[PDB]
């Protein structure tokens, strides 16, 4: 009892100890003495005789030593797994990033010296530590092991995610190794930077897997308004028909879109880019041929979705024609070139930092327009991610107090909100500064501003403010979009939010409830959390229009990718579908919400879905700003086109080579009949082999990804072992005749 | 041997009556959400008034 | 798992005991707000009025 | 052919002259004119509002006198008043806040110069002095009538539209005939100055006259206030002493609409005026 309390109170306070002194590297160090070293580590030691498998990289991590935990890695069964769960250990803690990345850098030295190198431990790693230095030794081994097939899964997934600028460096670190094997590491270089065959890909499997019913376009032609809903269907129809180009459907009649000559035909434009995207021929031919005759065209809405659904389409591509829409930006016209010009132009160029567009944006926000202004603003947050200029953010909140107009203050508030990225030892000073200003719309812009900057639930005191400001304040704007920061930093778990958030369902003010309603959106989306769900039916009915809209939107978000067998969804499938019947008796704005919520389960007829972070982890940037973005429809409503920038298509992938598909088919451990598809009306125990074939891989569920199980008699295989849904490549075992290739398809609706 | 289940158990018994603190913290955070739901209904109440 | 619990569960300690300030801040507000209400219903009823049966 | 979203601007200059042009607010109908200026389509401010002579024949085209209109606007433009008219409001007592044929006639007539033409029209004679909520009115044109009624994007704020919701008067005179939605604007000088203006409008001047007042009144006058307070205690606990009898026999449901509890705590609230008093005559007596 004595010696296990000394022994208990001597480790707390060695490890209190260690925590006093580990946010102080130099200076001031406390002296230690070693006979505490001696007791600690003879015990610890004598854990570390076998080290009990659980013990080891836990009080390793606890005591914040350097080479505490080197000694334990030394003599240890199922290395991968102690460096899995090590990792796995140390994501949960809610690290400060101080020594995180020390002991994930310092943690990737021992797999290179083993008899061969792993790609979780390495992926993992470069998607928090993002450093240079972790990256030049393997884009240079890939050279020396002289294997093509297993650096194409790192080079798929690095370049698909974790990074926009460090990928920006990373095309030019790797392409200055090299030329000026050579014809064989030309190619490789040149193919794995190339982007373009996810494109390709997705384009093909999702060419040929769409499910169109009559039912429901056939209900929002009965439902359609000419006065708001009339965005709403063309916005439900750009959600069901993203990634497929089927203009067919817009194709019956030209009386139902050019009728009337208002924003509705923008946004119908901007809903075709919707519809197409990864077009570089198609698209401006497209554009082009609509009115090729006097290049006059009595409505420049068309021009200016033009030039937004080409910055639609030319997102995040490495083939912006960029070069030229700044000679067909430098044009003078009305609104259409500076509005969608500016968003066009701003989100093919979101993160170049370049400082061209910061020059022609500025000069094009000088006219103290609120239009262009606020879009100039939205396209200066994009492309500014990470730039963090030093005169930038001083001239648009010098900007902000010298005029009148509230668009010109939201526009530069997203402005000033998206381009913090990755500063939370920075804007601390800068957020909390910004807080207490008397402007209103600033005083939103200092919470969105700290939404992004405080993702991954690494800082518990930005709630403070939040709900203290979201409760103390009077004025609502900051209390219906406070709470959206919370989701942002706290989209980690599913289950913690509803527990905090189920007393702000039914709250004070219904601008709480709205602004909630979002919260339960964007914090359960792409789960299958009931805890919100089973508070959806208080949501769905009150007086207020406000919280029947987001209530309807809350549960269109957690809907999707979902069967009916494992969860009772009936209730809110039925009141869902009973609001476009009942738009009668119902608000004007209800319907639209209500048509809208149902355009969400619809979208891309159920092949894609939405995800907020990444399989590793990692939240996607894209994916946050457009569900951001997405839920700024409340100002401005033709801003919900940016929903397509968060489409993230759940499938597999098993290319083996560039140019030859294989097919892959593996079954599953659950019934087939359960993973179908809910197939509407018509209104005129165990499968023996997957349905994904030629690889057209279908949706999965990632509760899905547990249950595949690679047939034996296959006959190809990975390298690496398919456990979890990704994109990894197929390894050739049988090396002889017969690879199966297939043909390509044909011009039509795509290029 | 004799300290996972020893000196880690009484460690995670003190846990255990962490989880009793947190019980507490738990249970008040309910009843107190429970009469703001109260307060918030009655206010909402005369709100609707 | 079994020592992982000890550190995982911190976060809920913490998730947790921030929520302490945020239902003092909710009970010393909304019952402010209760009685701003209160006096802008009880103000509504003023003396000059009309008499009925 | 086109249409945007306007939001009328409404500051502390309009409102507080049409309050005190509401105290003015005779039966008899009267005039006004505001003032402004128009930066771009889908916004309009308002800055100076005046009032104008009452008339026999009350509002109407013929009462605008051109020479004694542009006579004060030049007035205002030697001055530091360099802002044209953005339109003009009267007050409709009794009968309703809609507008007449008179009214949709000079309005139409005083349309031809500005495309917006704001219409305000205050009515504090019978709303209650809870709320001062206050709409600005719209003409719509007679050719619409084919297409859409009000093609006006940005329809989130008409739930806030929506306040005004009068059986009666705004769909049972909707017909060629809205609405538009109102905000507010507050700098920092008008809410320091008139929140501290406030504030000392409740509070003394020197800030320490009146609590010695009180802190001596507690000895002479709140005793009787204490006294009368102990006579309502007792004169609930003389029903208090019958209560355990019901709740010893029937414990099932709520049938007496009094708490008998809040009523106290307010008891207890004024009784401890003595107890936060006590140390500021601590605080006299000592220093
Ligand atoms: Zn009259």
């Amino acid at each position: 009892e004595y010696v296990e309390t000394i022994i208990a109170k001597c480790i707390d306070h060695y490890t209190k100890q260690c925590v006093e002194n580990a946010d102080l590297p130099e200076g001031e160090k406390k002296p230690i003495d070693q006979r505490l070293e001696g007791i600690v580590n003879k015990m610890f030691q004598r854990c570390l005789d076998d080290h009990k498998y659980k013990q080891a990289i836990g009080i390793a991590l606890e005591t914040r030593r350097l080479d505490v935990f080197e000694k334990t890695i030394l003599e240890s069964n199922d290395v991968p797994g102690m460096l899995a769960y090590s990792l796995k250990l140390c994501m949960s803690l809610m690290q400060n990033k101080q020594f995180r990345n020390k002991v994930l850098r310092v943690l990737v030295k021992i797999y290179m010296n083993l008899e061969k190198p792993d790609f979780i431990n390495v992926c993992q790693c470069l998607i928090f530590l993002d450093d240079p230095q972790a990256v030049s030794d393997i884009l240079e081994k890939l050279v020396k092991e002289d294997n093509l097939l297993m650096a194409y899964q790192i080079c798929f997934d690095l370049y698909e995610s974790a990074s926009q600028q460090f990928l920006s460096s990373v095309i030019q670190n790797l392409r200055t190794v090299g030329t000026p094997e050579p014809k064989d590491q030309t190619l490789k270089m040149i193919k794995i930077l190339s982007g373009e065959m996810a494109i390709e890909l997705h384009l093909q499997f999702l060419i040929r897997n769409n499910n169109t019913d009559l039912m429901i376009l056939k209900n929002t032609k009965d439902a359609v308004r000419n006065s708001v809903c009339h965005t709403a269907t063309v916005i439900a129809n750009s959600f069901m028909h993203c990634g497929t180009t089927s203009d067919q459907f817009l194709r019956d009649n030209l009386e139902w879109l050019a009728r009337a000559t208002n924003w509705a035909k923008f946004t119908a434009t901007a809903s075709l880019g919707v519809i197409h995207k990864g077009h570089e021929k198609e698209a401006l031919q497209l554009m082009a041929t609509y009115l090729p005759k006097d290049t006059s065209p009595g409505s420049a809405y068309q021009e200016g979705g033009g030039l937004y659904a080409l910055g639609l389409i030319h997102a995040n591509h490495g083939g912006d024609i960029i070069d030229y829409l700044l000679n067909q930006l430098k044009n003078a016209s009305n609104d259409i070139v500076r509005h969608g010009g500016s968003l066009g132009l701003g989100l093919a160029a979101m993160g170049t930092a370049r400082q061209d567009v910061y020059d022609l944006l500025k000069t094009n926000l000088y006219q103290d327009d609120a239009v262009t202004g606020e879009a100039a603003g939205l396209a200066l947050g994009l492309v500014m991610l990470g730039s963090k200029n030093a005169q930038a953010i001083e001239d648009m909140v010098g900007y902000a107090q010298e005029t009148q107009h509230e668009k010109i203050l939201r526009g530069l508030a997203v402005g000033i909100a998206l381009v913090m990225y990755g500063r939370m030892e920075e804007a601390d000073a800068l957020i909390e500064s910004l807080c207490r200003d008397k402007d209103p719309i600033l005083r939103r812009s200092g919470m969105y501003t700290v939404a992004m900057a405080y993702c991954g639930s690494g800082n518990n005191k930005a709630i403070r403010r939040l709900l203290h400001v979201a409760v103390s304040d009077v004025n609502d704007d900051v209390r219906r979009a406070a709470v959206e920061s919370l989701g942002f930093i706290l989209f980690r778990t599913p289950e913690q939010c509803p527990s905090v958030v189920s007393l702000l369902s039914e709250s004070y003010n219904p601008h709480v409830r709205y602004g909630a309603a979002m919260a339960l959106g964007i914090c359960c989306a792409g789960t299958g959390n009931k805890e919100a769900i089973n508070l959806l039916e208080p949501m769905t009915n009150d007086p207020v229009n406000y919280v029947r809209q987001g209530a309807l939107i809350a549960s269109a978000l957690i809907m999707i990718q979902q069967t009916e067998i494992t969860c009772p969804k009936v209730n809110q499938f039925r009141q869902l579908y009973s609001k476009v019947i009942n738009d009668k008796h119902d608000d004007v704005m209800a319907k639209f919400g209500a048509i809208l919520a149902q355009g969400i389960l619809d979208a891309g007829g159920h092949n894609v879905t939405i995800s907020l972070q990444s399989r590793t982890g990692h939240t996607h940037m894209p994916s946050v700003v457009g569900v951001l973005v997405f839920t700024q429809f409340w100002f401005w409503f033709p801003l919900s086109h940016f929903l397509s920038l968060a489409y993230t298509p759940t499938c597999v992938i098993g290319l083996n080579k560039d140019l030859k598909m294989p097919k892959v088919q593996y079954k599953s451990n659950c019934k087939p009949s359960t993973f179908a598809y809910p197939a509407p009306l018509e209104v005129p125990s165990i499968t023996a082999k997957a349905k994904k074939k030629e690889k057209n891989p279908a949706r999965v569920m990632p509760a899905q990804l547990k249950v595949l199980t690679m047939p034996e008699t296959c006959r190809y295989q990975p390298f690496k072992p398919l456990s979890i849904g990704g994109i990894i490549i197929l390894k050739d075992t049988s090396e002889d005749i017969e690879e199966l290739v297939e043909p390509v398809a044909a011009h039509g609706p795509k290029i | 041997l004799e300290e996972g289940k020893a000196g880690s158990g009484l460690r995670q018994y003190y846990l255990s009556k962490i989880e009793e603190l947190q019980l507490i913290v738990n249970d008040k955070s309910q009843n107190l959400r429970r009469l703001q739901a109260q307060r918030n209904e009655l206010n909402a109440k005369v709100r609707l008034l | 798992d079994l020592y992982s619990r000890y550190k995982k569960l911190q976060q809920e300690l913490e998730f947790l005991e921030v929520q302490e300030e945020y239902i003092k801040d909710e009970q010393k507000n909304l019952k402010k707000e209760f009685l701003h209400a209160q006096e802008e219903v009880k103000r509504i009823q003023s003396i000059p009025l009309v008499i009925g049966q | 052919a086109v249409d945007t979203a306007e939001q009328v601007y409404i500051s502390s200059l309009a409102l507080l002259k049409m309050l005190k042009h509401g105290r003015a607010g005779v039966p008899m109908e009267v005039m006004g004119l505001m003032l402004g200026e128009f930066v771009d389509d889908y916004t309009v401010r308002v800055i100076d509002v005046f009032a104008m002579p009452q008339s026999g024949t009350g509002v109407s085209v013929e009462a605008v006198d051109p020479v004694f209109q542009a006579k004060m606007l030049d007035m205002l433009k030697q001055t530091g008043r360099p802002e044209m008219v953005v339109g003009w409001y009267h007050s409709h007592p009794g009968f309703g806040c809609w507008l007449s044929g008179v009214d949709i006639n000079t309005q139409q007539s005083f349309e031809a110069l500005s495309e917006r033409a704001v219409a305000v029209v205050v009515d504090p004679i019978q709303s209650v002095k809870g709320k001062v909520v206050i709409d600005a009115f719209r003409l719509i044109n007679a050719n619409m009538m084919v297409l859409g009624h009000e093609p006006r994007q940005t329809t989130s704020n008409l739930g806030h539209l929506n306040k005004p919701s009068i059986q009666a008067l705004i769909h049972g005179l909707n017909r060629h005939y809205y609405s538009i939605t109102i905000n507010y604007r507050k700098n920092e000088l008008e809410q320091k100055m008139l929140l501290n203006l406030h504030k000392k409008s409740w509070m003394e001047g020197l800030t320490l006259q009146d609590y010695s007042e009180h802190c001596k009144h507690n000895e002479s006058v709140v005793k009787e206030m204490l006294e009368l307070a102990k006579n309502y205690n007792k004169a609930v606990e003389e029903e208090d002493k019958m209560t355990p009898e019901q709740l010893a026999i029937k414990n099932v449901g709520k049938q007496d609409p009094k708490r008998h509890l809040e009523e106290h705590v307010d008891v207890l609230m004024t009784s401890n005026i003595v107890q936060c008093l006590a140390a500021m005559l601590d605080t006299v007596v000592f220093k």
